[PDB]
RNA sequence: GCGCUGGAGCGUCGGGCCCAUACCCGGCCGUCGCUGGCAGUCGGCAGAGCGAGAAAGAGAGUGGCGCGGACGCUACGCCGCGACGAGUAGGAGGGCCGCUGCGGUGAGCCUUGAAGCCUAGGGCGCGGGCCCGGGUGGAGCCGCCGCAGGUGCAGAUCUUGG
């Protein structure tokens, strides 16, 4: 066999967001395409705090 | 243009020639060979004249498709392959038929036709055998051969001239061709003391005969 | 209007064409001069051992720099401290093997392992079988087999190695960039020994396989790739 | 896709590919060892003249 | 002329018999459904040698012949004429199967459509 | 020669030299 | 929009059909019959649509204008062909490569017309 | 007119001692005992004859009531002569122990 | 165990051979990772690429007939590479696994025969199970999208009945 532990193995990380919005994967949806077709990391920013949670994304004050 | 020559590197093994890139550009001399710098037919019709298409749209349209399968290099038609002949098999040697109708006789060996199959006969007047075709695997060679490299075979039999057409008839021909090769064949076998009856027997096997401790 | 597309197009394309021509021609040459140089090395021992011979004095070759190590016993009990030290050799599977090369610390650690692994010191004709045939390369913490020399060229070429001839080269002579190389090359999988081995248990030098089989190793991995 | 890897040591294509070097050192060692091989018959045929 | 499927592939399926439940053969209440066993000294959970196989995701079939009949189509249920026109487009890959509540006289009428349509039905003369 | 950056003058010389 | 639409039809329709590890969309306007983005016959602001004519003969092509999108009744435009296959192939090649009407379609159109010409022949 | 295949006796399966493998069957030709005799029957076509209840289709004549299994010889097995077979579907277990023809027509000379 | 004594015993050993789910290559399934690639189907409103060892444009401007082009893309979709696959108690995820009823939906099925039941019948799915064929039945039944539960038995000296 092989002398390799599983424990961490999977990534815990999201890949879409757990909500139903439909307005939310279409602009998961196009931010994806920059994300993948750009060389801009900040698209890919957007991407993942897009993927977040409510919880995670506290709303900011003005 | 000029006239289309061999290649000036003699084979060394397969895909190596013997002479390097540098003495084959001196051999080809190419220090001195230096160089720099359909769809539509007009018709008459009595009218004017109609611009006729040929190859046409498809008059239908499957549901769908197979995709076009990959390029590959190496798998060439058995019409162009390469065919080889095990080492103890010569042009008049004798042959043991193991598989067909003609299972167990000796038989004389002629040539290697284009097919890769051995062009065989034997005397018709010894063991029934005519002018036929058999596959190299599936023939044991014995260790005895005669020199037939003064008779001459007809050119006119080939591949298609054996190739079966379509109850069995024999024509004309195959009777005058197995009399002219049985006309060569025949008074040379016959120098040989008592070849005509060992072609004439069969091979078969008793108790205690084993083909790997028994030589042909 | 396109014509001057079309030929600048052209002209680019030529470009690339005579540079792949020219990094071909590049490695043909520096593939010859390793030949060179792996005859002088090979024809120096002995011509140091000779002349050594005949004035009545002894040479004692130069310790060998670079090694293979195989390990030959499976995962189930071990001891952590070995089985961290078979972690860090990258000898995870069975008959896995590895080049390693050879210093104080090296050298310790192939003591702490000696009962699980056996390691030898490879010659050129190992090296290039193995390398040629078993040989396989990490990218992109992958395992991709090196059917090119780009694979090889993308990844080492900061390191002035760019075919598998300078990979091997570096491998047995060790340079200064041996370790970007070595942890290049994925851990190679060995099939089992063919003929079997005389006795897994034992060291070597008891009639066993495991421990430092000094030049012996080549046999082994004659019958094991 | 995935390319299917052919041994060097068999394939003569794939080891020039890999290293074209290899064409000339198997050429190379292919001459060499016939001219050796008909020096040693020579030599062989020349002794056994001269032993009878 | 029956109709062929678009390709014909040689399907190869890793496991022919069905799984046999651990001990459906001794008792009559034990169905020959399959059904995991968590006994703490099962027989079979442990996977003795000899023992009865277990259902494991290796005996997973190829996806390219996957749910194919031997003919080398997939079954599709049609329960009336207006669902064959749906597989209309789908027709060297895609055959058509008729419901089992399916009246005779509308059987007729969803059979002749489908050899009008050129689409295989596993079963055009059910009841006639 | 091989180096890209350094070596396309040389590569302009040896398609020259070629023809 | 399209996508909007797309994102609520995709898995609501009464269109919507699914068994045997297969799903269908039986939309008026779709070609090849099956559920997709690219093939729904209702989200889209051009739409092509080939279907039999009413009698056993010909193949009537349905096109949505530009207008009337919001106005059902006048939204489609039928129009009836009845030809040889050669030319009715060419008829509807023309009426969407040249017109740029969806050209992502032609060939899926062209495939159902050339299937309702065979099927309305006499069968052997 | 007469036999044109080697006799064999099917020994067994390719078996350890508490497995067996059916893909792979042990064939005892006779006369040859040794590694260095084995080496002929390499490559031939191997056939187990055997009669059943029905008639079946035979090629080149009447059917009749004989079936065969068709197999061919892999690689030799010991040191004893014994060699390994492998057949289009595996030897039932009544075999054992009976003739299998070893054919000549697979041949290498 | 049978048995074994120029061993089939004892000590030192040499070749050869035998086979595990172990190792090497290959096929298939699934998981994980590259949080990889695909909106570029940009077509007589056109020009077909971004696999290549080397950080950045097949970038623009100022002067010296024939009317043609396969699939794709349910983006919750498709496709490409690698590594891995044991499991009690226990945890999590996917169920186009199963039952009952409710809201929608299939111009759904049905006395030209539904549920139920039997079947040496044809199959599919790894599996939960499911779809057709044949016989009895005479009046109801199901698929998809969501909702709800008194929702799945081999045991409990389980309850009732046989
Ligand atoms: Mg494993
Ligand atoms: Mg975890
Ligand atoms: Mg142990
Ligand atoms: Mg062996
Ligand atoms: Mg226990
Ligand atoms: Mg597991
Ligand atoms: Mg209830
Ligand atoms: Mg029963
Ligand atoms: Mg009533
Ligand atoms: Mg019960």
């Amino acid at each position: 066999g092989v002398d390799i532990r599983h424990n961490k193995d999977r990534k815990v990380r999201r890949k879409e967001p757990k909500s139903q919005d439909i307005y939310l994967r279409l602009l998961v949806k196009l931010y994806r395409f920059l994300a993948r077709r750009t060389n801009s990391t900040f698209n890919q920013v957007v991407l993942k705090r897009l993927f977040m949670s409510r919880t995670n994304r506290p709303p900011l004050s003005l | 243009k000029g006239k289309p020559h061999c290649s000036r590197n003699p084979v060394l093994v397969r895909g190596i020639g013997r002479y390097s890139r540098s003495a084959m550009y001196s051999r080809k001399a190419l220090y001195k060979r230096k160089y720099a710098a359909l769809a539509t037919v007009t018709k008459p019709v009595g009218g004017g004249t109609r611009v006729v298409k040929l190859r046409k749209m498809p008059r239908y349209y499957p549901t769908e498709d197979v995709p076009r399968k990959l390029l590959s290099h190496g798998k060439k038609p058995f019409s162009q392959h390469v065919r080889k002949l095990r080492a103890s098999i010569t042009p008049g040697t004798i042959l043991i038929i193991l598989t067909g109708r003609h299972r167990g006789k000796r038989v004389v060996f002629l040539k290697q036709l284009s097919s890769g199959l051995l062009l065989v006969t034997g005397p018709l007047s010894l063991n029934r055998v005519p002018l036929r075709r058999t596959h190299q695997k599936f023939v044991i060679a014995t260790s005895t051969k005669i020199d037939i490299s003064g008779v001459k075979i007809p050119k006119h039999l080939t591949d298609a001239y054996f190739k079966k057409k379509k109850k069995y008839e024999i024509t004309e021909q195959r009777k005058v061709d197995q009399k002219a090769v049985d006309s060569q064949i025949l008074p040379k076998i016959k120098a040989v003391p008592q070849l005509q009856g060992y072609l004439r027997s069969v091979f078969a096997l008793t108790n205690g005969v084993y083909p790997h401790k028994l030589v042909f | 209007n396109f014509a001057e597309l079309k030929i600048k197009r052209l002209r680019k394309k030529f470009a690339q064409k005579m540079l792949r021509k020219a990094r071909r021609k590049l490695i043909y040459e520096k593939a010859k001069h390793y030949h060179k140089e792996y005859r002088q090395m090979y024809r120096t021992e002995i011509r140091m051992a000779r002349m050594a011979r005949k004035a009545g004095n002894f040479y004692v070759p130069a310790e060998p720099k670079l090694a293979f190590v195989i390990r030959i016993r499976g995962i189930n009990g071990v001891s952590p401290k070995v089985r961290k030290v078979l972690q860090l050799l990258r000898l995870r599977q069975i008959f896995n093997g590895t080049f390693v090369k050879l210093n104080k610390a090296s050298i310790n650690m192939l003591r702490i392992v000696e009962p699980y692994i056996a390691w030898g010191y490879p010659n050129l004709k190992s090296v290039n079988e193995l390398i040629y045939k078993r040989g396989y390369g990490k990218i992109n913490k992958k395992r991709i087999a090196l059917t090119d020399n780009t694979l090889i060229a993308r990844s080492l070429g900061k390191y002035n190695i760019i075919c598998m001839e300078d990979l091997i080269h570096e491998i047995y002579t060790v340079g200064k960039h041996f370790k970007e190389a070595n942890n290049f090359l994925w851990p190679f999988k060995l099939s089992s020994p063919r003929g079997g081995m005389k006795k897994k248990t034992t060291h070597f030098v008891e009639g066993g396989d495991a421990g430092n089989r000094e030049d012996q190793i080549n046999r082994l991995i004659r019958r094991m790739n | 896709r995935r390319v299917l890897k052919k041994n060097p040591l068999k394939n003569l294509r794939i080891m020039l590919k890999l290293n074209p070097y290899a064409k000339t050192m198997r050429r190379n060692t292919i001459l060499r060892q016939a001219r050796n091989h008909k020096l040693r018959v020579e030599r062989a045929a020349a002794a056994l003249a001269a032993k009878s | 002329a029956a109709l062929r499927p678009l390709v014909k592939p040689k399907i190869v399926k890793k496991r022919t018999k069905k799984f046999i439940r651990h001990q459906s053969d001794r008792y009559v209440k034990i169905k020959r459904n399959w059904r995991k066993p968590r006994g703490i000294d099962n027989r079979v959970r442990r996977r003795f040698k000899g023992q009865i196989l277990m259902p494991n995701i290796g005996y997973g079939s190829n996806k390219k012949t996957k749910h194919m009949l031997p003919s080398g189509f997939r079954k599709f249920l049609v329960h009336n004429v207006k669902e064959l026109e749906v597989l209309l487009m789908c027709n060297k890959s895609y055959c058509a199967e008729i419901a089992h509540n399916v009246s005779s006289k509308n059987r007729k009428a969803i059979v002749e459509r489908a050899a009008q349509l050129a689409i295989r039905v596993t079963n055009p003369n059910a009841r006639l | 020669i091989a180096h890209p950056k350094l070596g396309r003058r040389a590569r302009a010389r040896i398609a020259r030299g070629l023809r | 929009s399209a996508h909007l639409q797309w994102m609520v039809v995709r898995n609501c329709s009464s269109f919507l059909i699914k068994r045997n590890k297969q799903t269908y969309s039986t939309e008026p306007n779709n070609l090849k019959a099956r559920n997709s983005f690219r093939y729904n016959g209702l989200i889209h602001r051009k739409t092509v649509g080939v279907e039999p004519a009413a009698d056993g003969k010909g193949v009537v092509v349905v096109m949505k204008r530009r207008s009337g999108q919001r106005k059902p009744a006048t939204s489609y435009v039928r129009t009836t062909i009845n030809k040889n296959a050669r030319a009715t192939l060419s008829s509807i090649r023309h009426m969407i490569r040249k017109n740029k009407y969806h050209p992502d379609l032609r060939m899926a159109a062209i495939r159902r017309a050339s299937a309702i010409l065979r099927s309305q022949k006499p069968v052997m | 007119s007469g036999r044109l295949w080697c006799k064999a006796i099917f020994a067994g399966y390719k078996r350890g001692l508490r497995n067996q493998r059916e893909h792979t069957a042990l064939l005892k030709i006779e006369g040859v005992y040794a590694r260095d005799e084995t080496e002929f029957y390499l490559g031939k076509r191997c056939a187990y004859v055997y009669k059943a209840k029905n008639n079946t289709v035979t090629p080149g004549g009447k059917p009749n009531k004989t079936r065969v299994i068709w197999g061919k010889v892999t690689r030799a097995h010991g040191n004893s002569g014994m060699v390994r077979a492998k057949f289009r579907s595996n030897l039932p277990a009544k075999a054992i122990g009976h003739r299998i023809r070893v054919m000549l027509y697979p041949s290498r000379i």
